[PDB]
RNA sequence: AAGCCAGAGGAAACUCUGGUGGAGGUCCGUAGCGGUCCUGACGUGCAAAUCGGUCGUCCGACCUGGGUAUAGGGGCGAAAG
RNA sequence: AGAUCUUGGUGGUAGUAGCAAAUAUUCAAACGAGAACUUUGAAGGCCGAAGUGGAGAAGGGUUCCAUGUGAACAGCAGUUGAACAUGGGUCAGUCGGUCCUGAGAGAUGGGCGAGCGCCGUUCCGAAGGGACGGGCGAUGGCCUCCGUUGCCCUCGGCCGAUCGAAAGGGAGUCGGGUUCAGAUCCCCGAAUCCGGAGUGGCGGAGAUGGGCGCCGCGAGGCGUCCAGUGCGGUAACGCGACCGAUCCCGGAGAAGCCGGCGGGAGCCCCGGGGAGAGUUCUCUUUUCUUUGUGAAGGGCAGGGCGCCCUGGAAUGGGUUCGCCCCGAGAGAGGGGCCCGUGCCUUGGAAAGCGUCGCGGUUCCGGCGGCGUCCGGUGAGCUCUCGCUGGCCCUUGAAAAUCCGGGGGAGAGGGUGUAAAUCUCGCGCCGGGCCGUACCCAUAUCCGCAGCAGGUCUCCAAGGUGAACAGCCUCUGGCAUGUUGGAACAAUGUAGGUAAGGGAAGUCGGCAAGCCGGAUCCGUAACUUCGGGAUAAGGAUUGGCUCUAAGGGCUGGGUCGGUCGCGGCCGGCGCCUAGCAGCCGACUUAGAACUGGUGCGGACCAGGGGAAUCCGACUGUUUAAUUAAAACAAAGCAUCGCGAAGGCCCG
């Protein structure tokens, strides 16, 4: 059945901490602990190993990323200017 | 321990006799093991590769920046941080950066630095929400968490 | 039941005080202090976890005196990497070094004109 | 201890020059030859009353041959 | 305890050994003036000083 | 608590039910650690701070041995001089 | 004569307070001058496996153990003693230290300092004293020839002395016996680790085959030439060795906490068979005790695998308690490896144990007989091993030490019963130093003491029960905690009960009392939607006799058509709604009967509700009068600082 109406899984905080405090964590907590696919062998295997480190438990692939999301949005609009500042490096 | 940002372990050959020579760097994001870096002035605009801020587009962001030419990354350490190029002047050998800060400062056009931003991402957000979490944070650092006004 | 005692000095449940019951031809239970638990060899390439095969697993100071045979395996590598990260050596030996062959021969049409 | 299977490799391992004593124990239903050894002691069982016999009459010169009842 | 060093121990033997009664003929000495051992020493009542 | 399974209702949007799972500076409560009340006992005591009952906490900012470091206007203090 | 004078001695108090925390003693006998207290026996009890049991660390230091004394001490006594006196007792290659590094400590170089010195630990040092290798040599000497040895060439960063753990890392010893007191140390017996062998101890491997000329009937022999630093499996990998330096790479050492399952053992439980006891007023084929196989090898179960080969899967499938896995190769078939603490075997029964005897060496590892058996269960408890998860702004040592691989500088013999070499089997020698007794606590430690305090761990039986709870018991232990006897006043301290009333007592429901377990119902305001919540409130609960449901193993034939009273395949048949027999757990539900309505019968075991103030919560605090509203806390906000810097020590 559906167990909790609203807390999701901040429910193991119980009462403490205040509403929206557990409510700022639930989103931060969901993307920490979800596996997302790996880019490298396609297997939805490539979880947290410690903040800022996301390991393929398939292809043994560890990488450098966010510390609650597999990789954060400043280093994906990063990659793609120093992707646009090499290829304007060169003519 | 202690840090939020990711460590990378980088092994080179080493050019002047047989060995290898295994390098601490600083993780950043979006490199991944099995991963070739390049470090040198010849190296090419790629996340992780360590070039010289002289040798840089007028826009590119750095990650572990040298504040002299020649020691070893000491700018923009901490986690999901970065320094930016801004400019330079082949006249006198300086370029202008941007500290995560906001300062702006001079260097060296020989100052080394990783391209892109280091790995650890946004470890600020999330609410520590127990004086456990930040005992345990504290823990690994030094002696001076709880504060007694 | 009869209840046991330790046989040495050392009254601590440290990792080197591990113990296992014995029952003796005169018919008490004593303890009996066991060796611990070796591993066999991680593989070089530091990528698979499992660890190898062929290989008696024990403490460091056994292998001093266990036979050649039993600490390796008959290959290239054997006994210090897994079968399946050697033949993706050699295949990557082999190819990359066609590669350098290829670049070669396509300078080498490429230096045709002066 | 090291256990020997036939009988002719028990011979020499008798007639070796570190062999110091041959101990023969009748049991129920066989009959053990133990020969005391630098490092080992070997022992051979024999199920026929009649090769113990035989064996123990073959036994090497010059080494004790006690026996166990 | 039961693990003790070669000093301390050597410590304790000299103490075990001239903690005894004084000899019987002692006594018996002209210009004597001694009556008992007044150093003895009890495991219970005092302590050693190491 | 999350995750997972099956079923049902719905034109859809989506919702509901029963399991499974076993989270948590989670609750009751031992050992431990502490020390609320009786302002109980004792108060030339068993004790230069203890005892009885009743109690707080009991997976954690938990309890603890040993090895180390900090020394007097100095140390150390989740702070009471 | 004074100074709360100094020192010493002595009174009254006073034969007084007191010798009252943790249930408990009694009978007979012995020794003895003497017995509440000693010892033995009988009984009644307690600790009740989180012990009042059995062993250690720290600490003590002889308290250990015999014999003797009865002065003093053991707050009564004592024939007893942890007292006194006289003797005796601690046995190691494999148990520790010793070795390594940890947090750290600390020299030298250097710097400072009036100075003893102190800063610093890689910093501002010419910090390698070593190395198989090659050469020049002295031929030191069983001068054939390999060991010496001086020098030279080449290589050589642990880049830092040294110390730092009897709980960390750390090779390798177990079974039985024995003493008044010691044993993993002695003795018996089985092993094993490290080191060594100069003349090298023995085998085995390397390694001993082909081509051609001939002899010889062929077989088998002679001469020449050529290889020969092993071999097998498609693979995983295997076999008994399996040449190899400097150098390089890697592994082991070497890793947190928590959850859930599974394998193995030990214990516990049940059914029988022995042996010995117990009860027998009656019953009870009954109740109790006991019923081994060490290390190290070999073999086999079993457990695991992120290992291999075939093959190519959607009508997706496999699979777990949970998960999870698969065209990056599922399911299936066939293999490989690791662990093997389980079983069999060598050890091994000769020993040990239980019983029944027979002799004696004041006091025999005496001798002898018989046995040391077959089974079944399990969410059981404790270890251990494995698999798979969860948590972390926490990611949970280091170094000695040992090993594998890459590479191929070199070495070795000219086909000899060969060479260099060997991580293979067996054999030979050695392992020094220090500790080792005992207590480890209501009496061997600290607290002035035989002090209700304090002091780090390991093992852990039956019943009830959710349970390592409480209560009763077995193994083991003890004598009620520094005295006893007689009485049963007041006051007390600890524990109960109390008619009718029910807080009227009191500053105040202080204290006590009520409630309490489990099952079935039933649960409000408010709320941060998680909670409140065991809200509140109600019913039931015993004993006995049954009835249901929840499982696991085997076997399902139509037949001699023939014979190796049974099978090589099939003429020969339709469990296909599944049956047959066997075995075995607790749990739940339903019913009848029955008791003076008593039934969570002891034990264990929440009083509840409505509000107000403060602090969010959890946590912490004035050891010895204040546990709080105080401190902390997450959260919020401000400040300084880009290293020639901020804050701070000196
Ligand atoms: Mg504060
Ligand atoms: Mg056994
Ligand atoms: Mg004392
Ligand atoms: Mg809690
Ligand atoms: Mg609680
Ligand atoms: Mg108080
Ligand atoms: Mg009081
Ligand atoms: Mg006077
Ligand atoms: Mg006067
Ligand atoms: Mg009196
Ligand atoms: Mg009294
Ligand atoms: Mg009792
Ligand atoms: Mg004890
Ligand atoms: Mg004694
Ligand atoms: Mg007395
Ligand atoms: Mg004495
Ligand atoms: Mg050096
Ligand atoms: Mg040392
Ligand atoms: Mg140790
Ligand atoms: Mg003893
Ligand atoms: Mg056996
Ligand atoms: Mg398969
Ligand atoms: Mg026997
Ligand atoms: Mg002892
Ligand atoms: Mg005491
Ligand atoms: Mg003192
Ligand atoms: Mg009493
Ligand atoms: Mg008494
Ligand atoms: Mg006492
Ligand atoms: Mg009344
Ligand atoms: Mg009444
Ligand atoms: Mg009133
Ligand atoms: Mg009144
Ligand atoms: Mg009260
Ligand atoms: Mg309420
Ligand atoms: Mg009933
Ligand atoms: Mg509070
Ligand atoms: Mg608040
Ligand atoms: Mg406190
Ligand atoms: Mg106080
Ligand atoms: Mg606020
Ligand atoms: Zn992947
Ligand atoms: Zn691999």
């Amino acid at each position: 059945a559906k167990r909790t109406k609203k807390v999701g899984i901040v429910g193991k905080y119980g009462t403490r901490y205040g509403a929206s405090l557990r409510k700022m964590v639930k989103k931060i907590e969901i993307s920490q602990h979800a596996k997302y696919t790996c880019s490298f062998c396609g297997k939805t295997k490539m979880k947290r190993r410690a903040v800022g480190i996301w390991h393929c438990g398939s292809c043994m692939k560890t990488v450098a990323g966010g510390a609650w999301t597999y990789n954060t949005t400043s280093a994906v609009t990063v990659k793609s200017a120093i992707r646009r500042l090499k290829e304007l490096k060169d003519q | 321990p202690g840090r939020g940002a990711p460590l990378a372990k980088v092994v080179f050959r080493d050019p002047y006799r047989f060995k290898k020579r295994t390098e601490l760097f600083i993780a950043a994001e979006g490199i991944h093991t099995g991963q070739f870096v390049y470090c040198g002035k010849k190296a090419q605009l790629n996340i992780g590769n360590v070039l010289p801020v002289g040798t840089m587009p007028e826009g590119t962001i750095v990650c572990c920046l040298e504040e002299k030419p020649g020691d070893r990354g000491k700018l923009a350490r901490a986690s999901g941080n970065y320094a930016t190029v801004i400019s330079h002047n082949p006249e006198t050998k300086k370029t202008r950066v941007k500290l995560p800060s906001g300062s702006k400062k001079v260097i060296s056009s020989a100052n080394r630095a990783v391209v892109g931003v280091v790995a650890g991402g946004g470890r600020i957000d999330k609410p520590i929400l127990k004086a456990g979490r930040a005992y345990h944070k504290y823990k690994a650092k030094r002696n001076c968490w709880p504060r007694v006004r | 039941v009869q209840r046991l005692t330790y046989r040495r000095r050392l009254s601590y449940n440290t990792a080197s005080n591990k113990t296992r019951l014995s029952r003796t031809p005169g018919n008490r239970i004593v303890y009996l202090y066991t060796k611990k638990v070796g591993k066999a060899p991680k593989s070089a390439c530091g990528v698979c976890p499992g660890r190898l095969r062929g290989v008696r697993a024990v403490r460091p100071k056994v292998l001093m005196r266990l036979s050649k045979t039993k600490k390796h395996v008959s290959r290239a590598y054997g006994g210090s990497m897994c079968a399946k990260c050697v033949r993706d050596r050699i295949k990557r030996a082999f190819l990359i070094e066609e590669q350098k062959i290829v670049v070669k021969v396509l300078k080498a049409q490429a230096q045709s004109q002066k | 201890p090291r256990k020997i299977e036939e009988i002719k490799d028990f011979l020499l391992t008798a007639r070796r020059k570190d062999a110091k004593s041959v101990k023969i124990k009748k049991n129920k239903d066989n009959v053990k030859f133990k020969v005391r050894c630098s490092r080992y002691l070997y022992t051979l069982v024999i199920t026929d009353k009649e090769k113990a016999e035989k064996l123990k009459q073959s036994l090497p010169p010059g080494l004790a041959v006690k026996e166990l009842k | 305890s039961s693990h003790k060093t070669f000093r301390i121990k050597r410590f304790l033997a000299k103490k075990q050994k001239q903690n005894r009664p004084i000899p019987q003929w002692i006594r018996m000495k002209t210009g004597n003036k001694i009556r008992y051992n007044s150093k003895r020493r009890h495991w219970r009542r005092t302590k050693l000083g190491l």
